[PDB]
């Protein structure tokens, strides 16, 4: 997915 | 420890489809006035023509979706190209029927949020082709000629610089069959937020009575009637170029889509002023993500995981 | 499949002066202003400005005042039939702070002769009502437009055609309605209303030469898109400097007939330069504060947190 | 204490404020909210310039890219008047990334924003044969507009660019530095923005005021001059604060002397060209390193001599 | 075992063989005895390119600086005649280096030699009107000279510039790799002389044969063409085998792919060009990265398929 | 270790003039045929003028020590600049007195060394300006063009090329004072040594009856009459860069000297045959340290060491 | 102040001892073993081995010189002068072609490169063994060798408009007017063996070149040149200069007196290398080069250094 | 007053 | 396998051999 | 002593300052 | 001194 | 008795 991917970068 | 604005504000830069309802309320930067937050969506049916290549740029004009044409196959856009427009649903109230009448119920704007979609309607017997994206920094300046009237003066006009990067794809692009689809998104090309004044007059670059030789631009960005579309503006985001290749005998057909998340300053005596409300206020980390995010990106995906 | 290549892997003391010029004015003996605490540190000169003038208003037509953010000019001020709001046939005349000439000059080319750059942090206006309780009659409104100054492009049928390009202002269309947010009141109270910085930050603004009408001379009202003209008259008198990143105050004084109005209007200015080493007030300026970011916040939470206008018993 | 800076804010101090302590230049960019894509050009200019007897000799150090300065020569004891004009000194490769045609500035790249400016003097003749002095202070030069009706049939407006600000050119300001002329000089100049901000790049522009308009229709105290299209041209005006140092030689006196000049400036390259192989992310957020950019701004005197760079 | 290559060997084999199996930095420079400054230009191409059905397209991938390959189109089951003439495509950035006219094409450089060529075609069509194959051989073309009478007054004797070795591309080389479309391919070339040699910058040169000459006073098979001096042209010929594409399609075949190319190429820049800022040294011998360069052009075959790469 | 062959190469490569005898004797390669060495020193006193700039060019052309020309102060060489050659002594003893006769002794050449030094001879009262060098690498190629004659043809000349190195000073350079001097030396351009022919017929660049815009070039090479210096040739060497700018009312003077380590290939009728020895043999010790130390130094260095 | 500166600073293997033999011994082998030259290059080559038997007769009363040079197809270049004398501005030196010219250079001037395009020598050789008896005899040999190349000349025309040419020429030929004070000389009845050597640090190829067929070429003067004498080829259907190699060029001068009757062989070597066209017949008969060897060339050199310049017939 | 309530802003945050 | 594993496999047997 | 070692200097003052 | 930064560069 | 002069130079440059 794409937020998936966004909200592993934050992390 | 991000507050609701801020994440509301990573929803619409970065995941449109991915949400039932854009959640954006703002762009919370020191500013806190009264705007009007719009979001505008597209949804086209387009077939390509084959045997031919489609330029396709996603530039920051208000009220503008895209710009498209078409040149013979193997090539790129030369002097005799023309891009023309395609409208965001609604134009016409929000912008007028006249060229004289782009401020009547605006006056400034700045961008959050640009993004685009394809999606294949094809089935596995008729396509053929590729799809290939990358990203130019075009901006808008002026030019200083002059003219041998009687007495000899000098005149300034408009002119779009960096649109020299389109005839060339560069060493960082997306390349890939044209059955995956893609996705590509944008970014601030600036340090800070900042508004932009409503421009008036522009109809097509370069001016008429103008050459296009004496301005240096590659080729031409028509807008037709006054009735219909014109340009308002210019924002601080980077064009994003895509272009599309079809053999003869090849059947494609896609489906178009382009998000925006924009803020406006209402006039006073507009009939939008009520629905108004105040910007969020500052947040940090919300920026500090956005920055980083924006920096580790890819150029882009297959339309698969968008 | 194809590969790919390049993948990306407390407050300080200049703070509560600068909150006290831009707020409250008029409820200290001497104006504190020192400058904006941001990080630019370099070489300004801070002006304060106040005028104080007395006005009788005529009976039976619709006043109206205007504050724009232009440097050494006080206010625009027309006036239309009773009922109604400004057309194409009205035109707007200005008031000059005190020392034009002593800054700008006495000509329309020689506007930076003295300084370079500007920047406003604070604009405020006032009326004082000076009749008795018996022959007034009226009310007074208050509301604020986003008024701007761009540009404009058309073509001219010359031998050869050519196009050009001129100032416009865009947003004055903001003035011919009555804003959702106002403050209405009777005439005999009074008002006393501010402003503040419509942009995320500070910014230095260029000084404009050459203008002294908009629209300008042998250019139509029509091919400019504007609801009415703005004039300034002879050179040697006042002039269009610039524009700041400000809102502008609208006023109208309303009066039925019969009625005699008379009052004091008085205006405020706390404004920055940049000034040229040539110049004979290059002496009296100083270095910027440094930055404080409490102020920098406070300062947009008070801007939010206040009324449009309040009466002028509580100035 | 210097472990509380990271890499980028060292090397970007080490450009800004000393650059000649160094055998290589430091630096990989500008510590702000920005983190596109950028290339860093790095310009040295090594220029031998001997100052006539009897002339005094202005050189205007202006945020022009692509040039390194401005000259003009007036009678020793006065200052520029309406028939003085300034003539450049292009750093090396201007036509490699510029063009050699007046409307091509754009082809390579197109917008820019500065981060440092520093000069140098380093005389070299004998102590027996030298005599004048060295002035150096700044002027904040910007670029505005003028507007001006025209009798032409049917009449028009016009708009035309200008200089705000040269007006500083015409007498000595009172932040100055002034010292023998054996004895050399070292100035750098600073942002006079509250941010770093990237400005266009703009076309056609030769000389100012522009061909068919005369002089006093613009407010200008003098001329500025480019020469050929094909050599040199005005392709923007950074956010940087015009030094401007003053040579004065009198008679009888032989003054010789070297001229260097360094600049560090980010770019946004177009793919079509060449040098975007070169590209780089821009470093991170560094607050900090701008605090104590500020500070040393502040605290550093206008010039020193030459050995003390 | 591969702790007995150094750094720059590695990378040298890694730009020579192996450009498409690495995300970034495919190499420094050739580790030879000289080492002096060099820029290092790495070259990179995506064009996406359609095959006529009944049409027999010739591609060449030659070593002349600044151009990706030469296309011509003939009919199916035929070769190149005297009638058929080759284009080329750029590579991004040509008019950047080379100038935009004739006698421009040493300003910025003014030698060159190579170190890596390789080609790759990756299918985009479906799987169900696909049809043809894909044929590649290499054929040694170099450039020399031929001379011959002219019947002016006073006759004189010319000297012009020719190809030898063309005749090559007229058939079917022995050692040639051949299978089905839908597979794609993947090739690369090497150095063809017994140490690496630099080569000088080559001015004028537009067509091959040149203006004035007729086509078969030369002894060339077929025309070479470049079009106008603004846009493309010829500056030089190294020291690598020329590589021979032949893409076949039957009447009723749709045919389309992705065609990338690449290039390790070393270059001796001017001082007042803007290349010269990111020079740097030559990297030092190593003997063994030399033999084993050897080793494994040898030992490898013509080519692989794409899924290979 | 190093043998004396190659000892003797390097002193000859690096360091000319700290002892009494040259002791060089051959390039140490695979090469072991028969060649002539030679050592050519030219010494020279040059006064610049005043209120201009000189330009000088040690260009690798066997025979000719340097080239010079002048410009106006703080200018650069232009379309309309010449520049003329100062010969080593003995030109016309071996490349003849005609256009057509530089083979008649020799056939071919390979560079070993190219050096070049200034001492100022001027006292602490009259000196004044600096000296900055810089080095462009020069090469030798060919441009064509079309003439419009009847019938109509292609013309291919020589045209030297990366003249373009000379119009602006480059990173990499030195500049100090005039009182100081300046001593730098050159480098081998290529992997090997190899040889290169006699060219003949060539008296300036470009050729006559071919004007100046046709070839690219910024500027013009002469020699004047041919049986005083001539072009014969170009090396694999560097080319130095040296600008001196002296002010208006200064006396600048010096003593400019040039070394060269040279080969020849000689022919059986000539009579500089009898001198001829072997090649030294083949020493890779002493090819790597020449690498090395001709990376290692810094592009020159005042006239005091 | 001071200014600143900155950026600142073994036993040998099978193809080694094929090529010292096909280097070196021609004729002592029953077959010739050449393989290939071992340097670092193993691109796909043609090799190929060339003799030629020739009976040849001595006029009495003049000088003959014979030209030993590196063209590719040709054996030899003969000329006959006066006794006593040396080639002047008239001397006219015809070839003598190795057997199947045509079938590798073709019958046109333009033809050259449909086979080949590029070559390189491994050796030359060459010797001569008298078959008069010992009452009719009389004269010398002499031997010597020089270094012969090929470049340019530049010189004007005055044609409508001016314009400068550029031909080719060759240089270094005027070693063949004296004798070398590095020569072997002895009686007629003993013969001549010799052999040549390469004079470059390496081994390169070299282009083929087309249209020579004269030099200086046709409606170009001998003055313009600077060349001693010409170099004829005769028809263009039957042999032609296709190049020039990195070899020396051997030169031997035979004088017979009045009466005397002089008769020999004459036969010559050549062990070179090819680049073969992918459409020729001839890449069917190719190999690859054979690997690197120190040791070979070390060997190489030291032999070429240490052998006299000629031998007897008798220990050829 | 004005004064007077500026400070009552501050004083709750 | 890909090609670099090819080139290391090339490697690691010639100068295994 | 030099530029960098006054920056220097005045580096380390303000931050033990702070 | 130039044969001895030769010779401390060979060290 | 040419190969065996090869030989001894041989023999006596590896002794």
């Amino acid at each position: 997915s794409m937020w998936e991917r966004v909200k592993s970068i934050i992390k | 420890r991000l507050s609701q604005p801020g994440l509301a504000f990573l929803k619409c830069a970065f995941a449109p489809p991915d949400f039932n309802t854009d959640p954006g309320k703002g762009i919370p930067d020191r500013f806190e006035g009264k705007v009007v937050s719009r979001k505008d969506v597209l949804n086209q049916s387009i077939s390509f023509t084959a045997g031919q290549d489609t330029f396709i740029l996603i530039a920051p004009t208000p009220g503008v979706a895209y710009w498209s044409a078409s040149v013979p196959a193997g090539t790129f856009p030369t002097s005799a190209t023309t891009f023309n427009p395609v409208n965001y649903p609604g134009f016409t109230s929000m912008f007028g029927t006249t060229s004289t009448s782009r401020s009547d119920q605006v006056s400034s704007f700045r961008y959050a949020s640009m993004n685009v979609g394809i999606y294949p309607t094809s089935n596995l017997m008729q396509f053929a082709g590729s799809i290939t994206v990358w990203k130019c920094p075009v901006k808008l300046s002026t030019v200083q000629f002059p003219v041998a009237t009687d007495p000899a003066t000098s005149s300034l006009v408009h002119t779009l610089v960096g649109l020299d990067g389109v005839l060339a794809v560069g060493p960082d692009n997306f390349s890939e069959s044209f059955i995956k689809g893609v996705f590509s998104q944008s970014a601030c090309n600036e340090p800070d937020f900042e508004f932009n004044d409503i421009l008036e007059g522009i109809q097509t670059l370069p001016p008429a009575n103008v050459s296009l030789g004496s301005t240096g631009q590659p080729f031409t960005m028509d807008s037709g009637a006054e009735a219909t579309s014109g340009v308002v503006g210019w924002g601080n985001m980077d064009t994003i170029v895509i272009r599309v290749s079809a053999p003869e005998g090849a059947v494609n057909s896609a489906i178009l889509k382009a998000w925006s998340c924009i803020e406006y300053r209402p006039n006073p005596n507009a009939m939008l002023y009520q629905f108004g409300h105040d910007s969020p206020p500052l947040d940090e980390v919300a920026l500090q993500e956005y920055r980083t995010v924006a920096r580790s990106l890819p150029v882009a995906v297959i339309a698969a995981q968008n």
